[PDB]
DNA sequence: CTCTGAATCTCTTCCGACGCGCCGCGA
RNA sequence: UCCGCGGCGCG
DNA sequence: CGGAAGAGATTCAGAG
């Protein structure tokens, strides 16, 4: 039905009708004895109309109806990425999903994602019904219905005791790998945006910038354990399609690592003895050293030794107090010079993938988390921002232009002198261009790279 | 000078080019050909005269009878615009046309009239275009889009043998009318000529060229050029011309002058030719190898027998030579075939035909286009005849005739628009031509190939096909009975007009559903440029090379503003001084160069000329006598840059700006960022939300001020004058003596749109923005519209923000924003929704609206009235009811036992049930209005009959309060008539103003105005209670409304919505970012001062993104506010406006060498002060797009609003107290709200509907449905080896019509089995697949 | 039910025999105008034929 | 020759959009043969199980 | 419309043990046909399924 | 000089992501 | 409680 | 539209 009373034939039957009444017609002109070629004709026409029942537009000029549109025939129900095989058999719409803008969220744990208390209270409205009847505070469906709608905050009491242990499913579409579906143990935050880890944020190809995120929950008991052994983000730290992890920091936290790692030639403090790195982290936070100074630490490492036992050793090392610092939060087996060096994003990765071969799954992800905690926060602490005065322009560049374009000159003049062909007057113009233009990004590299500082 | 209204906030300039010519009325492309196509015009050019004479008259020739056109004329429209929007009728007009009906004798002459009758037709109704460029279609805005296309004419295009892939090239020519069948030319792998029409087959060319009136050796000696041989017994001669040897190879010896000379085996050299040309020859003997190999050009006839031995492209036999040669024929003619110059194309084609007359081609061509009938000499011809030379059947508009006979070189510019034989020959001429090389393809990509057509074209293609079928309706009345007893009335049916006009309207690909974001977003919506739509292009098959730039953009469309996506390249937007040609062809103002001397002389150019002339860069210094400062000045010419002297010079760019469009050209410092950035940015602008106050840019670009007052949002001063009175919603101004005409009352009014849903639920409010008694001129802005403030466009809103990574709550473009903002409600936004409920008749009785509601408590009741409507201010929230609306359930029969089991129940099972409209989920507000329509017959009740009464109410105080207003301004009149002399003032102030319009001073002139006046208070009283009762009667009469429903009720909801974690936020130079966190105000970044930051952003995006230029506009900011702060303070210590006067003509004088030069010793010193009053939240900064700002004026700008030098700053944490040690850039930045607020996109669903065939859930937010588990998502399943989840995402949760409710009562009871059914859709395969006839079942059940 | 049309025809009573239900309908010179309406859930509708 | 810090003239920004509005075709075109070669893929190599 | 293509006689009834006549109105008797007309006293499930 | 097979040419058919959001219209 | 078609819009 | 693949029809070369 349609408004004003008025409905929608589905076209097969306009075409179901249109065959019937051509069978009609060729029925009466038969039992009326009709000349020949008019029942040839009314014939031929039932013939065409089974035609456009079953496929219409298969041959010929396709029928059409008022909308100036071809009509879907049977076989195009099936045809097509409309089809029903495409659009229903596979590719189900499903209950119990929402979907919401995502949102970084730094303060989460690896598997546990951020999500909005009214999605939550939509989605388990079942298993508050059931535990709320269950614990006796409601007797009919009738009264979990209309509790759950007043929002009695024992209602919201429930809803922190089912999801506890509860894991959903987060989806990116589209999915191009397997990675972009995970699951995760919620945490309920007021709002309505989805919050994320930005660790594996990275992994799902996904941004910041509007990007949207569905989700689901699994119903029964042997789905959330395959969701919780098979797909919870702790388990999928190798990509499948190589051995390294994907696991892997960018923008802040890298930025924030090679700020740490990195010294300098003369700083606050330079030279003193640590006797310990908390005695670095103290001397820092204090202020009496700035992390880049250089300083002798006596520091402690481990190795996994020829039987299976983490053998300790102790030193003095030359070091940084930024070093220092970063080395107390690695886990026992590493060795130390992984860390005595300006970290990079390559670095950090051969680091994550060390420590995954070396150590267990389990402290790698530990690993991981203090790695995004202590690199967010010391990124913040360093200030890094971008002026327009940084953007240093080298000053060799007029020179180097002035010197191109004379070149330019003198060769287009020796064209004009017809000295030339004008093709190979075009190759030598772009190589010299080509010439100038390297020259003049290795002097701005040159001077914007190293700078002179006294000692 | 500056007008007194500008003096308030002179925005501070920069550039430093001067500007010659203001930008013109940006919407002027809409309205002019909306004028062009309803205006009157007696030459009959364009639009109604022109459509109406391209098919009237109308002869019917057995009734003897003549339908013929007067005029036309355009009637009132009964309803006012903003009645149209209110009441959802189209605005429009009814179409008024003469018409004249003619009988004549049954003698000769035939043209022997006796009978004429005339009368006016009421053939249809029109649309009328807004004065804001938009139509009004039922109860909404539409815009039309001005459609990009192909030209017609004659086009010349190759493949770099793509098709054949051998490496040859293939080349066609193809005809493209405005209308009727096309036809191209094509050449083959094997160098056929072939011809197709429409597309449909592939035909030798050879049988159009018989088709027309030619046979085949008229053909050969059109096409070929002939050469003459001689037969003497057996010696040959040849008639040659010297130049025809060039190209061959001298393999035999050569005879000139009676001596033969030949290097033989060797090729023709232009030595050998100038030798022959200096030696004059004319004849040569050649041996018969020479002749042997050429092609017979024409029939030869033998007379000893009567008798033809020679037929046509036949090659040389030698035995029909001899028999021919003793037959006496002994001269003999052939064609030349150059491999180069000369291919025998047309000879092959000729030998490949199938046909051989005339009318074998004729019936072949008809039998390709009509397949499967009998051919028919007559059949054939009418066919080909009327296809090509009906000229209402075919037609190449006079730019056809243009484009056409310009590619042809010929000099005739008109034409008839049928094609002709000579046109048919040219052109194939042409593609020989093209063939052999001498000549080039044509580019169709290239701008001054493809037209802008307009609304106007379109309106009169749409009624020209009402008017071809009203003229068939017309000529079938003529046909059919008599003439003498009817009247043309009856004839002409204004359905197919209406009904053509309403479609294209309504449904056409073009008439695209207005969004009004902003009054930018409008313009730019008006303005774009589609290449889509009727007659355009598909999206499936835009290839790369359409959506590419092509080098004639330059000046005429933007190449930054077009849309992302799968849509890029195929939308548009004019350049901002791009005006169309009367052809249609893109046209771009130039300065004229006169000998080194910019002449500022404007002169308009088109995409070929522009080609061929040499066009300066715009940015080329020059002197002030105009002459260029550098000798080598770049330029532009025939698509490439270059340097040139100053002499050869030809053209100049009149400004900077003219290479982008408005929305471009908005953004600041665009001149440092790059493409994408910029083109995403630009984009995005067009989405910004109009805050709840709206506020300046600091860093603006001038523009501002032409968009805003050019849109039709804010209120213009049509009139100067002095402002009289002001409230929040009327403007009365007092028109000054001059301006005012004679017997005009001398004073306007304006009525503001108070509050209005926009076409996307935002508000739409005007507020006035002056106080009483200040002066008003010409073309100022009165009020204020969304987004605008003192007339300059007002999106988003000034910033602190500081770029500085922070606890990763800005991590990937993330931004984290302070409390603060929140607090003063700075980015808050008022929003509407519309919401309509409809009462209808029911089975079992009606449907209506009533308070009586079973099963509801009466708390929720009380809030609406007894008739069962809110009132107007009542707060309402999700899930409560806003009107009762009730519908019978029909006869619901309960057997007695059932009957005592429902009354031990209560009083449940209920005949009638509860329908009543209901909040949207998650909605809340307050309602501002209520609207009914009923249908005529029905019974008023309490809510109609009090809102009826209410707005008669409200028209009558309406109409009394104008009388009011507009009578005074008469008086005064007649007080500054009377004061001018014969005074008797006090005389008049004892009597009432009655005795003052009455009572005569003088007797002269004064006098006569008196009288004049006092007649135009009588008509205008009685035009006054004319409009009233017309107003009363169409308030009182019902409404169609629709089929079945009895009455209709709409109420207005009103929300104010709140900035929130997850909205979406951006900058102008495309930096979009999700707010991610709020952060109490104590924690955020603060200044040495104790000033907090606002908005911390992430730096790392800049370098990547390559957004510099935006870098450079939060250093002005910081500039900008600096001067605000002091001289805010410099006003705080309410010091001498000396001071701050000279101050202020600092801080202008301070820009180097810039246009501005304004002065504050004209400016009295309360103006000053009301300036610095303006200026107090910071000075305005105006930077051009493409000469802006320099770094070195920026940094002098900062010294003198003594900031850091190089805009960075000390700055502490606050959740700490300590300080970073880099420094960190603060400035002020300009951000917008994106409307697409969290609270729209979230959603969830744990169970609800489901669909009727595939009983899978619902899709969509609207209908709470599920998100779609789609096939990508499948296969990230099966990746895993995670089986159980999979089954439960197809099986149960989704499909299963019984295991879903099985898992619901194990849930509910807390036990979290599982039980997979069967997917019903697997069963509707099944159902389908069957009935197609393909028997398919299960095995082994 | 509708006892004219809208071009102020008249109007006559006949059956849809493909929905067994009366409607109403409209000639000028004894021709069709078009027009019929139909009686459809206690109200009359009208539209071209 | 200007560098993004100083200002670009109007002609090298005008030739540079040509490989701006490039680019973008080729991601909006490219995403499509991306998706439809990975139908492919799967769809022959579904059966194949440890 | 019996015989026609929603002909609830072939197809059985639109609503759940609802004879189109009215003869039946419960599931009394479920699974009996009219006497009046030939629709059956069934499921509308049945709809789906019949062809 | 003719017949058959192979090769080439012509004509017809199939395919060119996934996901959400609003608006209009609808014999 | 609903089959769409067209259109913009964001991923 | 363009490109690629398949099927049918027509033409050329080799062998008899
Ligand atoms: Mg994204
Ligand atoms: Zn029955």
């Amino acid at each position: 039905p349609l408004d004003g009373g008025r409905f929608a034939t589905s076209d097969l039957n306009d075409l179901y009708r249109r065959v019937i009444n051509r069978n009609n017609r060729l029925k009466r002109l038969l039992d009326l004895a009709a000349p020949d070629i008019i029942v040839r004709n009314e014939k031929r026409m039932l013939q065409e109309a089974v035609d456009a029942l079953l496929d219409n537009g298969r041959r010929g000029r396709a029928i059409t109806g008022s909308n100036k549109r071809p009509l879907k025939s049977l076989a195009d129900m099936i045809k097509g990425k409309q089809g029903r095989f495409r659009q229903n058999l596979l590719g189900k719409r499903v209950d119990y999903s929402g979907r919401s803008v995502i949102t970084v969220g730094p303060y989460l744990r690896l598997h546990q994602c951020g999500l909005p208390k009214k999605m939550a209270l939509e989605l388990f409205k079942p298993f508050i019904y059931g535990k709320l009847e269950l614990r006796g505070l409601a007797t009919t469906i009738k009264a979990a219905k209309k509790m759950v709608e007043r929002e009695e905050a024992v209602v919201w009491d429930i809803l922190d005791e089912v999801i506890r242990e509860h894991p959903v499913l987060l989806n990116r579409a589209p999915t191009l790998h397997r990675l972009g579906i995970q699951a995760f143990e919620p945490v309920l935050i007021e709002g309505k945006a989805i919050q994320l880890h930005p660790l594996v944020c990275a992994a799902y190809n996904a941004d910041f910038d509007g990007d949207q995120m569905a989700v689901h929950v699994p119903l029964t008991l042997e789905a959330q354990l395959e969701a919780r052994a098979l797909m919870m983000s702790t388990n999928n730290i190798l990509s499948p399609a190589n051995g390294e992890p994907i696991i892997v920091p960018s923008q802040d936290v890298v930025l924030g690592l090679y700020y740490m790692t990195r010294d300098c030639v003369n700083a606050k403090g330079e030279g003193m003895v640590l006797t310990g790195p908390k005695e670095a982290e103290r001397l820092y936070r204090s202020g009496l050293a700035s992390l880049h100074a250089r300083v002798k630490v006596r520091i402690t490492e481990y190795e996994k030794d020829a039987n299976g036992e983490l053998v300790a050793k102790t030193s003095l090392k030359d070091t940084t107090v930024g070093r220092a610092i970063l080395w107390m939060i690695v886990p026992k087996g590493l060795p130390y010079s992984i860390v005595n060096q300006a970290l990079g994003k390559k670095a950090i990765s051969k680091m994550l993938n060390t420590c995954y071969r070396i150590l267990g799954l389990k402290p790698t992800v530990i690993f991981a988390d203090q790695i995004m905690y202590t690199g967010f926060a010391y990124a913040a602490r360093s200030g890094a921002s971008v002026g327009i005065d940084d953007m240093v322009i080298p000053e060799k560049k007029h020179e180097i232009i002035s010197e191109a374009e004379a070149e330019v000159a003198e060769i287009q003049e020796q064209f004009q002198s017809g000295l030339v062909t004008a093709g190979e007057r075009y190759n030598k113009v772009i190589d010299i261009w080509a010439a100038a233009n390297d020259r003049v990004s290795k002097a701005m590299m040159d001077n914007l790279q190293t700078e002179t500082v006294i000692n | 000078v500056y007008s007194y209204t500008e003096k308030k906030r002179i925005r501070k300039d920069f550039g430093k080019r001067p500007q010659v010519l203001d930008v013109p009325y940006l919407l002027s492309i809409q309205l002019d050909s909306f004028q062009k196509f309803i205006e009157q015009d007696p030459e009959g050019q364009y639009g109604l005269e022109a459509a109406f004479r391209s098919v009237f008259p109308i002869q019917s020739y057995s009734g003897n009878s003549e339908l013929q056109y007067v005029s036309y004329r355009l009637g009132e429209p009964v309803f006012d615009v903003q009645e149209c929007q209110i009441r959802g009728v189209t605005y429009s007009a009814p179409l008024r046309v003469k018409l004249r009906l003619v009988i004549y004798e049954r003698e000769a002459p035939e043209g022997t009239v006796k009978d004429i009758k005339e009368q006016e037709v009421y053939m249809g109704e029109i649309p009328l275009m807004t004065d804001n460029g938009t139509f009004v279609i039922n109860g909404t805005e539409r815009v039309i889009v001005s459609q990009l296309h192909r030209s017609p004419g004659v086009f010349f295009d190759s493949d770099k043998g793509k098709t054949h892939s051998s490496g040859k090239v293939l080349y066609n020519a193809r005809i493209i009318p405005y209308r009727g069948s096309w036809l191209d030319f094509e050449f083959d792998p094997k160098d056929n000529l072939f011809v197709r029409i429409d597309r449909r087959r592939k035909l030798p060319a050879t049988i159009i060229l018989r088709a027309l009136n030619y046979t085949t050796e008229q053909i050969l000696d059109l096409f070929f050029e002939k050469v003459i041989f001689e037969i003497r017994d057996n010696k040959l001669q040849m008639e040659l011309v010297p130049e025809r040897l060039r190209g061959e190879t001298a393999s035999f010896d050569i005879e000139a002058n009676g001596k033969v000379y030949v290097e033989k085996g060797r090729r023709i050299t232009a030595r050998h030719i100038r030798q022959l040309e200096k030696d004059d020859v004319k004849l040569i003997e050649v041996p018969v190898e020479y002749i042997a190999g050429k092609v017979v050009a024409k029939d030869y006839i033998d007379e000893s027998t009567g008798e033809l031995i020679c037929a046509a492209n036949m090659e040389l036999s030698l035995d029909l030579l001899a028999k021919l040669s003793q037959s006496g024929h002994k001269r003999i003619e052939t064609l030349f075939t150059n491999d180069l110059d000369h291919g025998p194309y047309i000879s092959e084609t000729l030998r490949v035909d199938p046909t051989n007359d005339r009318l074998s081609a004729l019936v072949e061509i008809y039998r390709m286009m009509r397949p499967g009938e009998p051919p028919t000499r007559e059949a054939a011809e009418s066919l080909f005849e009327n296809l090509f030379f009906s000229e209402d059947r075919y037609d190449l508009s006079a730019v056809g005739r243009m484009k056409f006979n310009r590619s042809l070189l010929r000099e005739e510019i008109e034409g008839s628009g049928i094609l002709s034989k000579d046109d048919i020959i040219d052109v194939m001429k042409k593609l020989i031509d093209i063939r052999n090389g001498k000549g080039e393809v044509d580019d169709i990509d290239h701008l001054g190939n493809r037209r802008i057509r307009s609304v106007g074209e379109m309106a009169e293609n749409q009624f020209r096909v009402g008017l071809v079928r009203v003229e068939r309706a017309v000529k079938e009345r003529l046909s059919l009975g008599d003439l003498d007893t009817l009247m043309p009335q009856d004839m002409i049916n204004a359905k197919p007009i209406s009904a053509a006009v309403k479609e294209f309207f309504g449904s056409s690909q073009l008439s695209q559903f207005m969004d009004q974001n902003n009054p930018l977003s409008e313009i730019t919506h008006k303005r774009r440029i589609s290449a889509l739509g009727p007659g355009g292009l598909t999206r499936e098959r835009a290839g790369f090379e359409v959506r590419d730039v092509h080098p004639t953009h330059y000046g005429r469309v933007c190449p930054i503003e077009t849309p992302e996506g799968p849509n890029i390249g195929l939308i548009n937007s004019l350049s901002v001084y791009a005006q169309t040609n009367e052809y249609g062809f893109l046209e771009t103002p130039y300065r004229k160069v006169t000998d080194g001397v910019v002449t500022d002389e404007i002169h308009y150019l088109s995409a070929i000329e522009e080609g061929n002339y040499v066009i300066a860069q715009a940015n080329s210094n020059l002197d002030e006598e105009g002459h260029f400062v550098e000798d080598l000045v770049t330029c532009r010419s025939k698509g490439e840059s270059s340097l040139f002297s100053r002499d050869q010079v030809d053209y100049m760019d009149v400004s900077t700006q003219q290479v982008v469009s408005v929305g471009a050209s908005l953004i600041p410092f665009l001149e440092h960022d790059d493409a994408n950035r910029a083109l995403m940015g630009a984009n995005m602008q067009r989405q910004a939300v109009p805050t709840l106050r709206a506020d300046k840019p600091l860093v603006g670009t001038g523009m501002e001020r032409a968009v805003a007052v050019d849109s039709g949002v804010t209120a213009v001063a049509k009139r100067g004058g002095v402002v009289q009175y002001v409230d929040a919603s009327r403007i009365v101004i007092k028109v000054n003596e001059d301006e005012m005409y004679p017997g005009e009352a001398g004073i306007d009014i304006y009525n503001l749109t108070k509050y209005t849903r926009s076409n996307q639920n935002t508000c739409i409010n005007q507020m006035p923005c002056v106080s009483l008694g200040e002066p008003v001129e010409r073309g100022d802005v009165l009020a204020d519209g969304p987004s605008t403030d003192l007339g300059e466009l007002a999106l988003g809103q000034n910033m602190r923000v500081a770029f500085m990574p922070w606890n990763g709550y800005n991590f990937e473009d993330s931004i984290l924003v302070s409390e603060r903002v929140v607090q003063e409600d700075r980015f808050t936004t008022i929003h509407i929704q519309e919401l309509a409920c409809v009462s209808r008749d029911t089975k079992l009785g009606p449907e209506e609206i009533t308070a009586d509601i079973p099963n509801v408590g009466e708390a929720a009741l009380s809030k609406l009235d007894e008739s069962g409507i809110v009132y107007i201010g009542a707060e309402v929230t999700g899930g409560d009811i806003l009107v009762g609306k009730v519908t019978p359930k029909g006869e619901t029969q309960l057997t007695p036992e059932e009957k005592l089991l429902r009354a031990i129940f209560g009083e449940k099972a209920s005949d009638v049930k509860d329908s009543s409209l209901r909040v949207p989920n998650g909605v809340s507000g307050t309602v501002i209005d209520v609207q009914v329509f009923t249908r005529d017959g029905v019974e008023k009740d309490k809510r109609a009959l009090e809102i009826e009464e209410m707005q008669l109410k409200q028209a009558k105080k309406d109409l009394s309060e104008e009388l009011q207003i507009l009578e005074a301004g008469l008086f005064s009149r007649i007080r500054a008539v009377l004061v001018a002399g014969g005074v008797e003032a006090e005389k008049l102030d004892k009597l009432p103003r009655d005795r003052w319009l009455e009572l005569g001073l003088t007797d002269e002139e004064k006098q006569n105005q008196l009288e004049q006046l006092a007649e135009q208070y009588d008509e205008l009283k009685h035009e006054f209670e004319k409009k009233l009762e017309a107003k009363r009667r169409k308030i009182t009469q019902g409404d169609d409304l629709a089929p079945g429903v009895l009455k209709i009720v709409k109420v207005y909801l009103a929300v104010k919505r709140r900035i929130q974690p997850g909205d979406k936020m951006a900058g102008r130079h495309g930096n979009k970012g999700v707010i991610s966190k709020i952060n109490p105000i104590e924690d955020m970044p603060y200044d040495e001062n104790g000033t907090p930051v606002d908005i911390v952003l992430n730096p790392l995006g800049v370098p990547s993104r390559m957004n510099i230029g935006q870098i450079l506009e939060t250093h002005l900011g910081m500039a900008a506010k600096g001067i605000g702060d002091k001289i805010n303070a410099m006003l705080k210590q309410q010091q001498e406006v000396a001071k701050l006067r000279e101050f202020i003509q600092r801080a202008y004088d301070l820009g180097a060498d810039v246009r501005q030069k304004v002065d504050l010793s004209t400016f009295s010193d309360e103006e000053v002060m009301r300036l610095a009053e303006n200026l107090r939240k910071g000075m305005p900064i105006a930077t051009p797009v493409f000469d802006g700002a320099k770094e070195a004026e920026i940094k002098e700008l900062l010294k003198l609003g003594d900031l850091p030098t190089s805009g960075q700053i000390r700055l502490y944490d606050g959740r700490t107290g300590e300080q970073f040690e880099r420094p960190v850039t603060v400035g002020y930045m300009y951000m917008l709200k994106l409307n697409h607020l969290v609270d729209d996109k979230m959603h969830a669903r744990s169970t609800g509907s489901y669909s009727l065939v595939t009983q899978q859930p619902l899709g969509g937010k609207a209908q709470f449905g599920g998100q779609r588990f789609g096939e990508m998502e499948v296969w990230a399943l099966e990746a895993y080896g995670a089986a159980y989840t999979l089954q439960e995402m197809l099986t149960v949760k989704s499909d299963d019509v019984n295991g879903r409710t099985k898992m619901y009562k194990n849930i509910v009871d807390g036990n979290h089995q599982m039980e997979p059914g069967m997917p019903e859709s697997f069963n509707v395969l099944l159902k389908e697949i069957r009935s197609l006839g393909i028997n398919i079942e299960l095995e082994d059940e | 039910a509708p006892q004219q049309d809208p071009e102020g025809n008249k109007t006559m009573v006949r059956f849809s025999r493909k929905t067994k239900q009366q409607y109403v309908s409209s000639e000028k010179d004894g021709k069709a105008t078009g027009w019929s309406a139909f009686y459809v859930d206690g109200k009359w509708v009208e539209g071209k034929k | 020759t200007a560098n993004f810090r100083e200002g670009l003239n109007v002609l090298q920004y005008f030739i540079s959009t040509h490989g701006a509005r490039k680019g973008l075709a080729d991601t909006a075109l490219k995403t499509a043969n991306s998706g439809y070669l990975t139908r492919r893929l799967v769809d022959v190599a579904q059966d194949l199980v440890v | 419309e019996r015989d026609g293509l929603f002909c609830a006689r072939i197809f059985g009834p639109v609503k759940d043990y609802e004879c189109l006549c009215g003869k039946y109105k419960r599931l009394k008797h479920r699974g009996v046909i009219c006497e009046k007309c030939g629709v059956e006293v069934t499921q509308t499930k049945v709809r789906r399924e019949r062809m």
